[PDB]
């Protein structure tokens, strides 16, 4: 038997949500698919679940459509905008179960969602200026926490906002923009983590070049090449004219990825230039785009001003390693942070957490407009949508009251798999998110989310977990703009 | 497995109603179809008059139950049109359930028939033509008669039977209460006769037996007896100087009180008859037991079973002096009738067959009603479904103007009210519809209200002619029953079976 | 093939039964709501608007179902009818719990969290609870007649229903002895008049064949009193007939001998005899009703005879007055004028036989409302506008609870909502969209707006003028409260079964 086949695409979304539903958060747990030649993949983020799950519904297409989609325009929430239009289907799908036309609780649920959205805009942080350095602080230290670390946590997490900080761009429409791939990692052997010191620019673990560096030379020019300089049998061996005529034209510090010269020890005390193996491809553009400067394949032909510029070079032993000063370019890219240790395969979680220390503050730099996280908005608007929907009186107040309800259930499901009672945690939430309205002295209430190590309610506008607003925009809209697509269907 | 809630319950009612109401709509009307009826034991009547139908009808659901008691309570006050409650009833049904087909709440649906039918009873008494005067109706009242028996041949001895009826309410209508009471039984039926056998007759005919098989039955004393005492060679002679002491005394109480005729209703010994035949005085043996107030009412005195209340102003009673053939083949009877006019008087019926008996006492208790009412209420209106169609093109015009749901339960309403010209039409062997719409359109364009269906397709649709009417006040009634009928099933909305456990 | 036994299926069951004993009397809620017909088993339908009634006569066999529907008669046993508000509330509060007990809260959680919004719904209704019972009530009862003829306005019965509000609460003054519904009732008459339709202080019964003896009674007689019979008065071969003449010999000399002025017998009188049993020279009864004796001997002060010829002082004794008229054109029995006369039968003087009904379920409540609106001081609108109310204060309340207490509080008061939906839906106008204006508009602009039964619109009921005393509402909750706890508390179910 079977009949109203609104109900079974409800039924079908619900399912395609509850197959995603336990993977939400960071410590989501993982889902094994199983292809039909038999191979699996593991993984704990949704959206490749999403991606990978092999959908047969027509209208489970529609939100696989949609979360797709999402993907396309800020890359998260899909796994969120997939259970909150589930949990929007359920909840109209009743509401038309008790003698309410769909047509009603489409208009309720845009009014609802452009509420929401004009509420949020009025209630969200654009504090991330100058001014906020303990909250970029502990930020990095919740996304490095649970870790044996956390006894000297702060020296390391000024250090890698400093680092953050200092090598910002400002792009053609201002907005400071941030490259991942412009810090690097640089391994040490010796004293452990503690004595790590921030280098202003990229430096290199490999053998010395020259001596001839000054403490401070005025001007370091980056003549970049890839071929090695070596002896053979406008120049047929590239040795001495090639060099001769980029140092005519002006170049300071030439670099070699290849090999060294064989007498380049004589003409680096009078022209300074630089010979060290393996220069790295991810590091070499990273420098030539600071400091200016182009790779040249060739150099028998532009060479003069092309070449871009350093402030000064510094010859030192850093943890018994000689590394190369090369910073204080023309544009900040040249930078690295050196790993005092022994290896880097004893500190892979070290560096993987200070890999996603930087991931997380760069994504709270770009788009300055920024929202507590850990469920914290979704209980302050199901706390304004409710009281929102109340003084309406027309027929749509029941829409945007089950709206209101259904929108808890990322802080619920992000209890669940937090391992606690999200009972306690969603009505905990909401119980100090209710104060935050009535009570105007208690304003500085609202950023109480949910911390999922201890699972207790948090403030998180001091703790730092913080999300973009317009990645929660655009959630709330596609999960609107589906469940009205759903509804529609008869 | 199965269950009974919600609508479903409603919508079995309204189906039970409606079967209920089709098997009553075919005999409505003077040419409707005759109905016979049987019992479980194999008695055989055929009957036209709904009443008798309704009241011995079998029904099984407590819906149509619920109908047929209910419906019960219209003989009392009118005695006519309960087919037309019953075809009203279930019009009205089918209706609300094509309204309900279209999601209105039953509630909404009763208050707009509610509202209906108090609009259709101003309109049909601001509509009604009636004739005030109608005391000394003599004439007309011949017509009501023809009227009520144009069904069958009783047309031929309608021109004996109208005057004999109004003869009988004549010597039973009283100008101070105008209503007919339990001693006036006006009903004599013997099987086997005549049109002309069925007379008029204000004396008491009973069918007892002789004192002797040729006694002399010219006894037109008054002195009346009435005897409650039953009867109760040694035995035999002890008993036999009982009887003699018991006649001695019984004698002697009867020259005391002045009650000759000594009638008993048991056994006793045919020698003190025999010596009272001697002695200028009979004594019947082996009579009724309530006959006494029938006997004793011939003149006006009341029951007096008792031995000494039987007084000269209580005497056993007679009625008017005449003799006739009384029964050639049948055992004729005392004569019983000798002094003075009945009030509570009853009729002679010597119909040849039961049911000319049965539809001849049955048309006069209508005719007595409902001139009774005249008498109460000399208002009426022209039926033939002439007052229905006027109802419905007044309810009809009601219907625009209102807002709310009450507008559906107008319409339907009027389209109930038009269905008895249909039936009207219907079971004189012509097309309803056409028919009923033809007169519909004649009353719209013309004003006459008394355009009603040809049903003995006579002259003209027009009763001024045809002279067929009946009580406004009975219309009134039947239409305002059929509503509240309508209005309290349509409350009902579940009903719960003992016994019958939900498996 | 269903079956549930374990803790949480047993509960889900027993919620379940409450539903469908919910279900059966559901749409009777309300001044006009359904009706229902109910058979006895041999065919002696029932009809009855009223809810109480329904699960009296109903049959009930589930364990839980037995116990609520016991819950609501002892409900009924103490203030009026509430049951229909009890029954269905408690049945929805168990329909609202459905989703949190099939998620695992815990039953003892539920109950905790249930006692504690009905504990703060009481003490939060008493802030509310306004008495005009000072205000003219007793003199210059204005508004006693304003609260009574609310019960039935827009309908032409107003007219005369405004006479009979007056008239009966007239009665109910001269009778303010805490009257019951058993003391005061209403005789059919047919024909005439609603407005000819009156009272009389006394019984009222229609002689019948077999009820009054002979006519032409000593009416006007300054002290008539009633007499009680257990002996027959109607009328070896022969060794009968002396025993019977001797029989009606001292039937016939008991009648002057005691000189009872009226006799009640439980046995039949033959009128086919009135002449004969006018022979006692005074007047005998019989087949006299249960309700006419009680009403009878508790007023008038009627003895009882056993013997043939019994005597006593209370067949003659002291009562006001007799009366026996032809009332309608058929002659009543009137026992009134009585010293401690608690009696005031209504004479319902009516043309239509189904008016009957009419009175039954609209005149009980008229007195009802007014013997409730005497009886306490403090009420609160009603049509739902408390149960909003109610629902407004701790659906608000829930969101300052941190802990699981938080939904349940919310799903009591979004439980709450039940009445004033279920009397909107019975009055045939659809819940959702009067509702919904409700709760705005009462949330916002009002504490007492609720719905109305006659122009389906939001009414402020407290200016209409309906009255729902504080204490009934409270003790009505309380009891559909601990109901759904009791419910809730149960979770296994023993039979020891027979064989
Ligand atoms: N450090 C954190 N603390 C609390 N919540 C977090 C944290 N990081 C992510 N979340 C939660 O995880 C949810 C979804 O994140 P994620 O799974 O990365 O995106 P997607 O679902 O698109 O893969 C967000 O609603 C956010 O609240
Ligand atoms: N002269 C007439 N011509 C046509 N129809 C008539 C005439 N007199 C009466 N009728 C019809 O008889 C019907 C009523 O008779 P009916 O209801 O069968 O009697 P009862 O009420 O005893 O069942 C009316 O509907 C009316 O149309
Ligand atoms: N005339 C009316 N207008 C509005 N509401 C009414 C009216 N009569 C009764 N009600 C409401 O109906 C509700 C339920 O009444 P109910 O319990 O069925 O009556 P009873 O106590 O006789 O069973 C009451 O709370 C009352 O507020």
């Amino acid at each position: 038997t079977g009949e109203t086949i609104r109900s079974q695409n409800v039924m079908a979304a619900a399912s395609i949500a509850n197959i995603v539903k336990s993977s939400l958060g960071p410590v989501g747990l993982d889902k094994m698919l199983v292809d039909d030649i038999g191979d699996v993949t593991i993984t704990n983020d949704g959206a490749t679940i999403l991606k990978l799950l092999e959908v047969e519904h027509p209208a489970a297409k529609v939100l696989c459509e949609l979360a797709d989609l999402q993907d396309k325009e800020v890359g998260d929430g899909t796994t969120s905008v997939v259970i909150i239009a589930a949990e929007l289907l359920k909840n109209a799908d009743e509401l038309v179960k008790q003698k309410i036309h769909p047509t009603s609780v489409i208009s309720g649920y845009r009014l609802a969602c452009k509420e929401a959205v004009r509420y949020i805009n009025e209630n969200l942080i654009v504090n991330t200026d100058e001014l906020g350095r303990d909250c970029l602080i502990n930020a990095a230290k919740t996304s490095m926490s649970s870790k044996i670390i956390g006894i000297n946590g702060d020296f390391f997490a000024n250090m890698v906002v400093d680092a953050v900080l200092a090598i910002k761009y400002t792009d053609i429409r201002g907005q400071p923009r941030y490259p991942v791939n412009s810090v690097n990692i640089l391994k040490a052997h010796g004293r452990s983590q503690m004595e790590s010191m921030l280098i202003s620019g990229y430096a290199l673990n490999c053998v010395v070049g020259s001596q001839g560096m000054p403490k401070r030379i005025v001007n370091a020019k980056i003549a970049c090449l890839d071929f090695s300089l070596q002896k053979t049998k406008r120049e047929s061996d590239i040795t001495k004219e090639r060099i001769q005529k980029i140092l005519a034209t002006g170049a300071n510090v030439i670099l070699t990825t290849g090999g060294i010269d064989d007498m380049c020890l004589k003409y680096f005390v009078e022209a300074g230039a630089m010979a060290v193996r393996r220069v790295l491809k991810r590091d070499l553009k990273r420098i030539a785009k600071a400091s200016g400067a182009t790779i040249l394949s060739t150099l028998a032909n532009f060479e003069a001003a092309m070449l871009g510029q350093a402030e000064e070079v510094v010859q030192e032993r850093i943890c018994d390693d000689e590394l190369i000063l090369i910073k204080n370019t023309k544009a900040r890219t040249s930078a690295s942070i050196i790993l005092r240790g022994a290896n880097d395969f004893m500190c892979d979680e070290m560096e993987r957490s200070l890999h996603d220390a930087l991931c997380v503050v760069k994504r709270v730099l770009e788009s300055k407009s920024v929202v507590p996280g850990g469920g914290a908005v979704e209980a302050a608007l199901s706390i304004y949508l409710e009281n929102y929907a109340t003084s309406m009186g027309s027929r749509e107040q029941l829409a945007i009251a089950e709206f209101a309800r259904s929108l808890l259930v990322i802080p619920n499901t992000l209890a669940v798999n937090a391992a606690q009672d999200s009972t306690d945690l969603v009505a905990k939430l909401r119980a100090f998110h209710n104060e935050a309205q009535v009570n105007p002295e208690r304003k500085n209430l609202k950023w109480i989310g949910l911390d999922l190590s201890n699972g207790k309610p948090r403030d998180n506008k001091q703790a730092g977990v913080f999300e973009p607003t317009i990645v929660k925009v655009k959630s709330l809209k596609f999960a609107t703009e589906a469940a009205i697509t759903i509804l529609r269907i008869d | 497995k199965s269950r009974l809630m919600g609508l479903e319950a409603l919508k079995s009612h309204i189906m039970a109603a409606k079967a209920v109401a089709n098997t009553m709509r075919t005999s409505l009307g003077p040419n409707g179809l005759d109905k016979m009826m049987v019992d479980k034991d194999g008695d055989v009547t055929v009957t036209n008059d709904g009443a008798t139908i309704l009241s011995m009808m079998d029904v099984d659901h407590q819906i149509a139950k619920l109908m047929v008691e209910l419906s019960k309570s219209q003989d009392d006050e009118i005695g006519d049109g309960t087919t037309g409650v019953v075809v009203l009833a279930g019009a009205l049904l089918e209706e609300a359930e094509q309204l309900l087909d279209r999601g209105i709440h039953p509630i909404r649906i009763a208050d707009g028939y509610e509202q209906a039918a108090r609009v259709a009873i101003e309109h049909l008494d601001k509509i009604s033509d009636s004739v005030l005067v109608d005391i000394k109706d003599t004439e007309p009242l011949i017509q009501t008669a023809k009227t009520t028996l144009g069904s069958k041949v009783v047309n031929s001895c309608h021109r004996q039977m109208a005057e004999i009826a109004v003869n009988a309410v004549l010597t039973v209508a009283d100008m101070e209460r105008r209503d007919v009471d339990f001693e006036l039984i006006k009903v004599e039926g013997k099987v086997g006769g005549r049109l002309e056998d069925t007379k008029l007759i204000k004396g008491v005919i009973v069918d007892k037996d002789f004192s002797h098989p040729q006694m002399p039955k010219k006894v037109e004393d008054a002195k009346i007896a009435i005897l409650t005492c039953p009867f109760e060679v040694e035995d035999y002679k002890a008993l036999q100087k009982y009887e003699k002491e018991k006649f001695e005394e019984m004698i002697q109480q009867i020259k005391e009180t002045g009650a000759n005729l000594a009638i008993c209703q048991w056994g006793f010994d045919d020698e003190a008859n025999h010596l009272l035949l001697q002695n200028n005085l009979p004594a019947v043996r082996w009579v009724g037991g309530p006959e006494i107030e029938l006997i004793a009412i011939a003149t006006g005195g009341r029951i007096v079973p008792r031995f000494s209340e039987l007084t000269a102003e209580k005497l056993g009673f007679a009625g008017l002096v005449q003799e006739i053939s009384f029964g050639t083949t049948k055992d004729k009877m005392l004569v019983i009738e000798q002094c003075k006019n009945s009030r509570a008087v009853t009729i002679f019926i010597r119909g040849g067959n039961k049911m000319i008996i049965e539809e001849a006492k049955r048309s006069l208790h209508d005719a007595l009603c409902v001139i009774r009412n005249l008498i109460r209420d000399n208002r009426v209106v022209y039926g033939g479904g002439a007052a229905e169609i006027s109802c419905a093109l007044a309810v009809s015009q009601e219907a625009d103007k209102c807002p709310t749901l009450e507008q559906y339960a107008m319409r339907a309403f009027a389209d109930a009210l038009e269905v008895i010209p249909m039936a009207l039409s219907e079971n004189s062997g012509m097309n309803p519809i056409q028919t009923m719409t033809e007169v519909r359109a004649r009353q719209v364009k013309e004003m006459n209200p008394a355009l009603g269906i040809d049903c003995l397709h006579k002259g003209t649709n027009d009763m001024k002619q045809q002279h067929v009417i009946e009580t406004l006040i009975g219309k009134k009634q039947q239409i305002s029953l059929a509503t509240q009928m309508v209005r309290m099933i349509l409350k009902i909305d579940d009903i719960r079976k003992p016994g019958e456990s939900e498996e | 093939g269903t079956d549930s036994s374990q803790g949480i299926p047993q509960l889900v069951s027993n919620i379940s039964a409450c539903q469908v004993i919910a279900e059966a009397v559901r749409t009777t809620l309300g001044p006009r709501g359904m009706d229902k017909l109910i058979v006895d088993g041999r065919g002696k339908a029932t009809i009855s608007n009223d809810g109480a009634t329904i699960l009296k006569l109903l049959d009930v066999v589930h364990p839980a179902a037995k116990t609520l529907v016991d819950i609501a008669k002892s409900q009924d046993a103490e203030v009026g009818d509430g049951t229909t508000s009890v029954t269905l509330l408690a049945a929805e509060f168990l329909k609202q719990v459905k989703p949190y007990v099939e998620e695992g809260l815990h039953p003892q959680i539920i109950i905790r969290a249930f006692r504690t919004a009905t504990q703060l719904a009481v003490n939060k209704i008493k802030e509310i609870a306004v008495t005009v019972k000072k205000a003219d009530k007793v003199e210059q009862r204005k508004l006693l007649e304003k609260c009574a003829m609310t019960a039935l306005s827009s309908k032409l019965i107003s007219q005369q229903k405004a006479f009979f509000a007056k008239m009966v609460v007239d009665a109910v003054m001269m009778l303010d002895d805490l009257l019951q519904l058993k003391m005061i009732g209403i005789k059919k008459v047919q024909g005439g008049a609603l407005e000819d339709s009156q009272l009389v202080a006394g019984v009222a019964f229609k002689k019948t064949f077999s009820y009054a003896g002979f006519e032409m009674q000593p009416k006007k007689y300054h002290n008539p009193k009633i007499a009680l019979l257990n002996v027959e008065l109607e009328l070896d071969y022969q060794a009968i007939v002396d025993a019977e003449w001797n029989i009606l010999y001292d039937k016939l000399e008991k009648i002057h001998h005691s000189g009872a002025k009226v006799v009640l017998s439980k046995l039949p009188i033959g009128d086919v005899a009135t002449q004969y049993f006018a022979d006692r020279d005074m007047f005998c009864a019989g087949r006299v009703p249960e309700e006419d004796l009680k009403r009878t001997m508790m007023a008038c002060g009627g003895s009882i005879q056993t013997s043939v010829n019994a005597l006593s002082a209370d067949v003659l004794g002291r009562c006001q007055v007799f009366e026996e008229t032809q009332i309608g054109g058929e002659r009543y029995n009137f026992f009134t004028g009585c010293p401690k006369a608690k009696t005031c039968t209504f004479i319902l003087r009516g043309g239509a036989e189904q008016f009957m009904e009419e009175t039954e379920r609209s005149l009980h409540d008229a007195i009802m409302i007014v013997r409730r609106a005497i009886k306490n001081d403090s009420v609160v609108a009603g049509g739902g506008a408390i149960e909003m109310e109610l629902s407004k204060y701790l659906r608000d309340y829930s969101r300052t609870i941190p802990g699981k207490q938080q939904l349940l509080i919310g799903a009591y008061a979004k439980a709450l909502e039940i009445i004033p939906r279920q009397l909107c839906d019975n009055a045939g106008f659809d819940a959702t969209n009067i509702l919904n204006k409700l709760r705005a508009r009462h949330a916002q602009g009002g504490t007492w707006y609720g719905v109305d039964i006659n122009n389906e619109d939001i009414a402020d009921n407290f200016e209409a003028f309906v009255w729902e005393p504080a204490m009934v509402r409270i003790n009505a909750l309380t009891a559909a409260s601990e109901a759904a706890c009791l419910i809730v508390s149960v979770d296994e179910t023993i039979k020891n079964p027979r064989s």
